[PDB]
């Protein structure tokens, strides 16, 4: 299908406590690849997947050396946003990027992003024409003016049109196994009755790959949104994911309700019924 | 603006008892990024547990995996503990094998 | 593979 490739950078400053602490951790899709830490003991871009480890000294080196002349920057960063926002120095404050590139099917050039968030809300973006910049506050203006200036756009360009997709397709021939499954969910529902009047469908999705998927309640094959529950779709560990949906419904009605998995893993949609 | 964490703690695969498995406390969903997060077996913190590298969703709110091996039985109760910023007090979530 | 743009603010 289609694929996308991540990296997520985070910058956190520590006043009383010590100077700032970057992370950050490379994806392909819902898959985790690498990783660096400012406060680990190695000071080297770490492998975090089996089918990147086949990389050469150059590429860990490369790698290395790139992501540390940002994790420099960005912990420098923060001391100028609190500078641009008069910030005291007594508050802990976040600075973060996410950046990276989507392709189709056909493993070419979709999409591509850059956008960056202080304390949790926006800061800057790169609009999609990969040209342009959108600053969120007046002291966002700063960075831009300055970004336009020296060109910094079109850099961004040729890495997200360029050497992002380029790797994105290295990589996911190299882990082809995994990266390229569709794991399809394997479903189940439990019931949970507190008293005479009232009892709770469970609808689980187990063990799926991707983490993308869609499970709905419908009551004589209508929607119904009234009285359930969705959690967050989370990791089981193994590199598959887990969700479930609820619903409480009257004592005696549950014959009448179904829950619906859509998964790209599926053919067609599955249907369950209690 | 801070987000206070959401908490889930659930099995790797549907827990049997006495058959070996991995005890899971994941939070999303939470900004700041300082967490504390402990495993508890029977309130005891849980010592070999491993933890997930940093990383944030498309709304910029963190989320963390922990995890530890274990192997359930019928009497023994697991929990999560989670410190956050926007809590007051560690919340204590128990393992039910029913979510 | 890790850009080698500039980020700085």
């Amino acid at each position: 299908g289609s694929h996308s490739m991540r990296y997520f950078y985070t910058s956190v400053s520590r006043p009383g406590r010590g100077e700032p602490r970057f992370i950050a951790v490379g994806y392909v899709d819902d898959t985790q690849f690498v990783r660096f830490d400012s406060d680990a003991a190695s000071q080297r871009m770490e492998p975090r997947a089996p089918w990147i480890e086949q990389e050469g000294p150059e590429y860990w080196d490369r790698n290395t050396r790139n992501v540390k002349a940002h994790s420099q920057t960005d912990r420098a960063n923060l001391g100028t946003l609190r500078g641009y926002y008069n910030q005291s120095e007594d508050g802990s404050h976040t600075i973060q990027r996410m950046y990276g590139c989507d392709v189709g099917p056909d493993g070419r050039f979709l999409r591509g992003y850059q956008q960056d968030a202080y304390d949790g809300k926006d800061y800057i973006a790169l609009n999609e024409d990969l040209r342009s910049w959108t600053a969120a506050d007046m002291a966002a203006q700063i960075t831009q003016r300055k970004w336009e200036t020296a060109h910094e756009a079109e850099q961004w360009r040729a890495y997200l049109e360029g050497r992002c997709v380029e790797w994105l397709r290295r990589y996911l021939e190299n882990g082809k196994e995994t990266l390229q499954r569709t794991d399809a969910p394997k479903t189940h529902m439990t019931h949970h009755a507190v008293s005479d009047h009232e009892a709770t469908l469970r609808c689980w999705a187990l063990s799926f790959y991707p983490a993308e998927i869609t499970l709905t309640w419908q009551r004589d094959g209508e929607d119904q949104t009234q009285d359930t529950e969705l959690v967050e779709t989370r990791p089981a560990g193994d590199g598959t994911f887990q969700k479930w949906a609820s619903v409480v419904v009257p004592s005696g009605q549950e014959q009448r309700y179904t829950c619906h998995v859509q998964h790209e893993g599926l053919p067609k949609p599955l249907t369950l019924r209690w | 603006i801070q987000r206070t964490p959401k908490i889930q703690v659930y099995s790797r695969h549907p827990a049997e008892n006495g058959k070996s498995n991995f005890l899971n406390c994941y939070v999303s969903g939470f900004h700041p990024s300082d967490i504390e997060v402990d495993l508890l077996k029977n309130g005891e913190r849980i010592e070999k547990v491993e933890h997930s590298d940093l990383s944030f969703s498309k709304d910029w709110s963190f989320y963390l995996l922990y995890y530890t091996e274990f192997t359930p039985t019928e009497k023994d109760e697991y929990a999560c503990r989670v410190n956050h910023v926007t809590l007051s007090q560690p919340k204590i979530v128990k393992w039910d094998r029913d979510m | 593979y890790v850009a080698r743009t500039n980020i700085y603010y």
